[PDB]
């Protein structure tokens, strides 16, 4: 269909999904497919991508009338989040974080007997 | 020779309006730099006929949102002498009002409680076109802005005020006729009477003393002796110390105390403040929360908090004693200096936005301020940094007063000694340190540290033209997530803290130590000297925009917080122009952009300007 | 204290004030100086008082008599007080200040407040006085020095250096050359004209000294205008020659290890009758006292607690 | 809580047993190995709850891998934690797998960032070498980072020339400017390398530096690659492709695998595909760009099998590559 670029821009977490992929699965022709994937969409300009995502916002930041905002985690943003306390509450928050990644995802059903 | 002026303006002027217009609706959001040259054009020859009907034409034909960009300007320029720019300022809010009016009831309500009684009149005037059709909107905002008034001073919070004020003026000004002046409009509100639990409250507490401190001012002026003034003195210096003792203990405020109306209204048709967009679904005010925050600083803010129709918390600061219409103003021009970044590719791609939160003033003295949220001061972080370390907060200062502890009272080179000596035996690289500490990852942390040196030249020179002073760290924020600097208190704009008597500040803006260390390793000469040479160009050869966005200040007493007050606002625009142009430093000479920016480099780093500093500044850091 | 005909005073941020003699090497007494720091010390050329100039006020101290308090406390500033200088009577004692005014005032009479003043843009830095007694060179902080004429109130203006901080001047008895120093590091120095009350008194500048890369502090001719000595703010003080301005002569107190830099600026001289010995204080609380012809160190007058700042220093047969 | 637990040392740093990993499916292995035994021997119960879980799922030891060595490393002393950074150190010095030094220097970054403080790697808690995998590695901003150490530590002429790499790899044209700058102001004296211009991307005078500096030295290796460099860059793929003709015949066979890349896009941007043929066969099979030129001559060569397996190829080693980065 030559959909290109385009569905970075509607669907923002494509590229997201497509590069975790690369960190998740294992299978070599579901890499070598995501990769070809990844390179039919186009290599998505960085800016773009960030601007797809919303890190960067003209919209709002170029707006005279300024908005309000609606609102008032890696094992190293863990840290970086939890560096005020000591380690030994750091463990199990990490832990906990950990344990809850996998048992959200109901994919992974089969481990949430160990999980719990 | 006038006629023929006349002509060649008129002639050169109706084409650019209608080229302006033709451009504003092929834009179509990227439109504020038209925007703004047309009301240019309309302010200073709308009068004229031909572009009188040149102006209509274009208003009728382009889309009304538009204007929404420059509603401040509009309301600025609403009291013009001329009556054919009058009239259709007043058209074109009427129309605002009645396709957009969230966007425009703020402002109009501002405007109405102006002492002038040309923009009072004119105010009210538009305000009646809007209750016309909006009458339960129109009566819900200005319920709702004269509540949060209330809520932002309680009658303590006056009271004392005043009290401190006529302590000052009796004792230090020998001004009794001003203390009777500054006092006057407190015992108008004694006459209004209470209102809440709160003002009941303070009646039955201390409004007894209050009214017999009047009556022994009755027989002063009724009969002329110091006796009855002292008399009077006795009972507000008791009542001054009861407030005092009783001011640190409002730490949390609750609605049904001081403002039970908020917590009658609920799920309101009115949009929440500075959230309104006409291309997004309204979010209105479903609820208030039931209990204020309040800061224990001096002039004593409310975090006031909004829960809106989307169900997401809106978090704002309520000011009460200072003028929000500057920081409004300010916004407004971050924004057009955001859009004019973002036009040029070569700053829009090292984004250089200036992040900005909303300013909703409610009158001449009290407002809303946008809860910026995951940011903190540049104070408080580097007070988290060195409590973390176990690093002593004062270091510097107290180094300073080993060295001398009388600091405040040596001459210049002496103070630069002490200044030096601080210094040098001092690190100062908290804000490096602890940027990296702040970081999830390296790759955050370059980003981050990217983002803050590009935001804190962007607002350095944003700040040098704007005469953005007291630039103190508290007054410094920094995101958790973007790094980005963000400015939050613009009470000194123009170069104001750079005139007053009492340690006057001598730098632009504030590139201490402690900030260029936490740039790149090799100094300010490369990110920052770069993108501020960058935001140099862009404001100078978008000078227009810029002169533009503040004639506001021009046509507005705002910074007189009357033809004396033209000629201070004109020569503080001139002041703009010098700086803009590069006739700053020297007004017979006209310098390139690397030039003025090293200038201003250099007087922002010079120890000679630094050490003058008033010490709370932290120029140390 | 008066009884000595060598006498040099000292002074700095230890709120006291300290006298010395040029054999002793020992202080000779303290006298408090609470409730501020100080800015300048000058021994009176009769040698019967001492104006120390500090913050918002001019203390006097006596010469002749035992350990007292200061004796007359000159206010009325509502700033700093920068300089002071002295008639060859004693009897006017001019001065300049912080808030912008150069003024003048008397001494051998009891009235509490100023007797001349004068306006300047910029705060006053160091003041000297022409050795007739009839022209004031004023230092500003925006670089004009400025000649004032004592029977007339002319005001000229010469800036040497747009926007920059003079900080220091001083004029030779021979009346034959004038220097100046600034922040930058340099050393202007102007002829005289052999003038009386001819109303003329020019200045014709010279070739420029790059005294220093650092800011450049006091500036000092030897009464026997044959030396000049200026001291800075690198730690360094040069004594130049007057016949040509060359200089083999360096007043340093680097400790040599870069580990203990920083450890204080050289903040004035004072040359003696003879001219072949200089006295300096150092903000490493410490005074030194040097021979010009070998530069070394003659004394050291320990005993401050806290850095010094200003000295003075008068001598008799 | 449950108290502590020991850490068996004996295991711990037998998990950190590089001695006979050789091969890339050796090292992840002993990735694997290492990151189950820190939570096997974690001295946190919270963790060592995690372990038995971990091993059933690989993803959450990598998830922990930074903790675990966390609480394993806090509970040694002096001499197992010396041994513990040999250790480390020969496990980052071994050899460059984009995921087992990443996963190195992610635990580097992590223990500068935790209390506990820098690993005490080397001497210089390992900022020089940490500092060269991330340079090769291809993870730049852990690279710029100790090289911003370096610098604060000691500023040389050699710390500014990786700076500069550095922030121009990075994308900051500005950074680089600033760094000239600062070498300008501090380092005047020296007179500027072609290799400054090269990393500055100021190509033109990068490559009349080169020539200036050739002329006076014939057949030199590091300047003909600079040279090339430049050329490739400037778009002038006549003279790089004279200069590949002119030198081919001399170049040493691993100073040739260098060459390859360059002359062989010189020889596309021209046309003469058997030159290509030439060139390709130097650069490895086991690269992304000895896969990628091999499938574009079979293209030009219209073997349109030929040219899919080896695109399959190229894809297939990028993927390691794209997932580091
Ligand atoms: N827009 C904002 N977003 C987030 N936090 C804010 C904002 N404005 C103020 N704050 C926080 O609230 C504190 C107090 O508000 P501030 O504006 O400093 O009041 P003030 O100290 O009375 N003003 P001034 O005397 O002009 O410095 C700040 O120091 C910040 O911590
Ligand atoms: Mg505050
Ligand atoms: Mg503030």
């Amino acid at each position: 269909t030559g959909y290109v670029v385009e569905p970075y821009r509607k669907y923002p977490t494509l590229l997201e999904v497509l590069l975790n992929f690369l960190k998740t699965e294992q299978n070599q022709g579901t890499r070598r497919e995501a990769i070809r994937v990844l390179g039919l969409l186009g290599a998505l300009d960085p800016y773009k991508h960030k601007v797809n995502i919303g890190m960067i916002d003209q919209s709002r930041d170029a707006s005279a009338v300024s908005l309000s905002e609606s609102k008032s985690y890696s094992t190293s943003e863990m840290l970086v989040n939890m560096g005020n306390l000591p380690l030994d509450e750091f463990y199990p928050a990490v832990s906990m974080v950990a344990l809850m990644r996998i048992f959200r995802d109901q994919s992974l059903s089969h481990h949430h007997t160990m999980v719990v | 020779v006038t006629e023929d002026l006349s002509k060649t303006l008129l002639m050169y002027t109706v084409p650019a309006v209608q080229g302006f217009f033709r451009s504003i609706s092929l834009s179509r959001g990227n439109n504020l730099q038209d925007t703004l040259r047309v009301l240019t054009l309309w302010f200073d020859y709308g009068h004229w006929p031909d572009v009188n009907e040149a102006l209509v034409e274009g208003v009728k034909a382009i889309q009304i949102d538009t204007w929404l960009q420059v509603i401040p300007q509009l309301i600025a320029r609403i009291d013009t002498p001329r009556p054919l720019v009058g009239r259709l300022i007043h058209q074109l809010l009427t129309d605002i009002g009645r396709y957009h009016p969230q966007a425009l009831i703020y402002p109009l309500t501002v405007a109405s409680k102006s002492t002038t009684t040309a923009r009072h009149n004119a105010a009210n005037k538009i305000l009646k076109n809007m209750c016309e059709h909006s009458n339960t909107l129109v009566q819900q905002a200005m319920m709702v802005s004269e509540e949060l008034i209330r809520v932002a001073i309680l009658w303590h919070e006056m009271w004392h005020e005043g009290l401190e004020e006529a302590s000052r003026l009796y004792f230090g000004e020998r001004n009794v006729k001003g203390m009777f002046e500054v006092l006057e409009p407190l015992h108008a509100m004694m006459e209004r009477g209470p209102q809440t639990l709160k003002e009941t409250s303070f009646n039955q507490a201390y409004g007894r003393d209050l009214m017999e401190a009047q009556e022994w001012c009755r027989k002063y002026m009724k009969s002329g002796n110091v006796k009855d003034l002292t008399q009077a003195w006795d009972l507000y210096y008791h009542v001054f110390r009861r407030i005092s003792k009783q001011l640190p203990q409002l730490t949390s405020l609750e609605l049904q105390y001081v403002s039970p109306k908020l917590l009658m209204c609920r799920d309101l048709e009115l949009a929440v403040p500075g959230t309104y967009d006409p291309n997004q679904p309204i979010i209105r005010i479903q609820s208030i929360a039931p209990s204020l925050q309040v800061i224990t600083s001096k002039q004593r803010p409310r975090k006031l908090t909004l829960m809106g129709s989307n169900g997401h918390e809106f978090v704002f600061l309520l000011k009460g004693h200072e003028d929000l219409r500057q920081d409004e103003r300010v916004m407004q021009l971050f924004g057009l200096v955001n859009t004019l970044l973002a036009n040029d590719p070569t700053s829009l791609r090292k984004n250089l936005s200036i992040q900005r939160y909303a300013v909703i003033p409610l009158s001449t003295n009290s407002g809303l301020i946008g809860w910026v949220p995951h940011c903190d001061t540049l104070h408080a972080l580097i007070r988290d940094y060195r409590e973390k370390k176990k690093i002593l907060l004062n270091i510097e200062h107290r180094i300073m007063l080993r060295m001398a502890p009388d600091y405040d009272h040596l001459t210049l080179m002496q103070k630069v000694e002490v200044f030096e000596h601080a210094v040098n035996n001092t690190a100062g690289d908290d804000l490096a340190k602890l940027l990296w500490l702040k970081s999830p990852s390296s790759e955050v942390w370059f980003d981050r540290r990217t983002n803050y040196t590009r935001s804190l030249a962007v607002m350095s020179m944003v700040g040098y033209i704007l005469g953005l002073g007291d630039r103190h760290p508290s007054n410094l924020m920094l995101d958790r997530l973007s790094g980005k600097i963000l400015h939050i208190d613009f009470g000194d704009c123009f170069e104001v803290a750079m005139t007053r008597e009492k340690f006057p500040e001598k730098i632009p803006f504030r590139l201490t130590r402690m900030l260029t260390n936490a740039m790149e390793v090799t100094g300010l000469d490369g990110n920052y000297r770069i993108t501020c040479h960058t935001v140099m160009e862009v404001l100078r050869e978008h000078k227009d925009s810029v002169m533009a966005v503040l004639e506001a200040f021009v046509y507005d007493p705002l910074l007189n917080w009357p033809e004396a007050l033209n000629k201070k606002a004109i020569q503080i625009i001139n002041r703009v122009r010098d700086k803009l142009t590069g006739r700053d430093f020297s007004h017979d000479d006209t310098l390139d952009v690397p030039t003025q920016v090293e200038l201003l480099i250099k007087q922002a780093t010079s120890h000679e300007n630094l050490c003058q500093c008033y010490i709370g500044w932290c120029p140390f850091w | 204290v008066g009884s000595d005909p060598v006498i040099l005073a000292t002074a700095g941020y230890d709120h006291t004030v300290r006298f010395w003699q040029a054999h002793s090497g020992i202080c000779t007494r303290t006298v408090q100086h609470q409730d501020s720091q100080v800015n300048a010390l000058e021994v009176t050329p009769d040698r019967s008082m001492i104006a120390a100039a500090g913050y918002q006020h001019i203390r006097m101290y006596d010469l002749n008599s035992n350990n007292p308090n200061p004796i007359i406390s000159y206010d009325g500033v509502n700033k700093n007080i920068a300089s002071v200088g002295f008639h060859e009577d004693g009897r006017w004692m001019y001065t300049g200040g912080e808030d912008c005014t150069a003024r003048i005032w008397d001494l051998r009479s009891r009235n509490l407040q100023c007797q001349r003043i004068f306006q300047v843009n910029a705060p006053i830095n160091c003041v000297c006085l022409h050795p007739n007694q009839a022209e004031l060179i004023v230092g500003d902080q925006s670089g004009a020095i400025h000649i004032w004429d004592l029977k007339t109130d002319h005001n000229e203006q010469l800036i040497p250096e747009p926007e920059v901080s003079i900080t220091s001047a001083h004029i030779d008895p021979d009346a034959s050359y004038m220097a100046a120093v600034n922040s930058t590091g340099n050393c202007y120095v102007w002829n005289l004209t052999g003038g009386i009350g001819d109303e003329v008194t020019q200045l014709i500048p010279k070739t420029k000294i790059p005294a220093h890369t650092r800011y450049a502090l006091q500036c000092r001719f030897s009464p026997d205008s044959t030396l000049l000595a200026t001291c800075s703010a690198d730690q360094t003080c040069k004594i130049w020659r007057t016949s040509n301005f060359s200089l083999m002569t360096e007043l340093s107190i680097k400790s040599g290890n870069p580990g203990e830099s920083s450890r204080g600026w050289m903040w004035g001289c004072a040359f003696s009758g003879d001219s072949q010995y200089i006295v300096t204080a150092s903000s490493d609380n410490l005074a030194r006292l040097w021979c010009v012809e070998t530069g070394e160190i003659k004394r050291e007058y320990g005993g401050h607690q806290k850095a010094v700042v200003c000295l003075a220093f008068n001598d008799s047969v | 809580p449950m108290k502590k637990l020991h850490v068996s040392t004996i295991n711990l740093q037998k998990a950190w047993g590089a001695a006979r990993r050789v091969s890339k499916d050796d090292w992840l292995e002993w990735l694997r190995r290492l990151s189950l035994e820190l939570l096997k021997d974690s001295s946190s119960p919270s963790l060592r709850s995690c372990w038995a879980l971990a091993q059933a799922y690989n993803p959450m030891a990598r998830d922990l891998f930074n903790a675990a060595f966390v609480s394993c490393w806090s509970e040694l002393n002096e001499d197992q934690q010396d041994e513990l950074i040999r250790s480390i150190e020969l496990a980052l010095t071994s050899q460059d797998i984009a995921e087992v030094t990443q996963t190195l220097l992610n635990l580097a970054e992590f223990m500068e960032h935790s209390d506990k403080g820098p690993l005490p790697l080397r001497d210089d808690n390992g900022i020089v070498l940490l500092g060269e995998r991330a340079a090769k590695c291809r993870a730049y901003a852990k690279a710029l980072h100790y090289k911003e150490l370096e610098f604060q530590k000691g500023p040389t002429p050699a710390i500014l020339e990786s700076l500069i790499s550095i922030n121009n790899k990075l994308q900051q044209p500005e950074a680089a400017a600033g760094v000239l700058e600062y070498a300008m102001k501090h380092f005047g004296e020296l007179e500027i390398q072609a290799t400054w211009y090269e990393k500055l991307h100021e190509w033109e005078d990068a490559l009349v530096a080169y020539d200036k500096k050739m002329d006076t030295n014939k057949d030199d290796p590091e300047l003909m690659l600079g040279r090339m460099r430049c050329l490739e860059a400037l778009g002038e793929w006549g003279q790089l492709h004279q200069q590949c003709c002119e030198k081919w015949t001399l170049v040493n066979d691993e100073t040739q695998a260098k060459m390859a890349r360059m002359a062989a896009a010189a020889a596309w941007g021209l046309g003469q595909w058997d030159s290509m043929e030439e060139y390709t066969c130097m650069i490895p099979r086991d690269t992304h760009d000895g896969a990628f030129y091999r499938a574009v001559l079979a293209l030009h060569q219209d073997l349109f099998s030929l040219a899919q397996q080896c695109i399959d190829k190229a894809r297939d080693l990028l993927d390691a590559e794209l997932t580091a980065m």
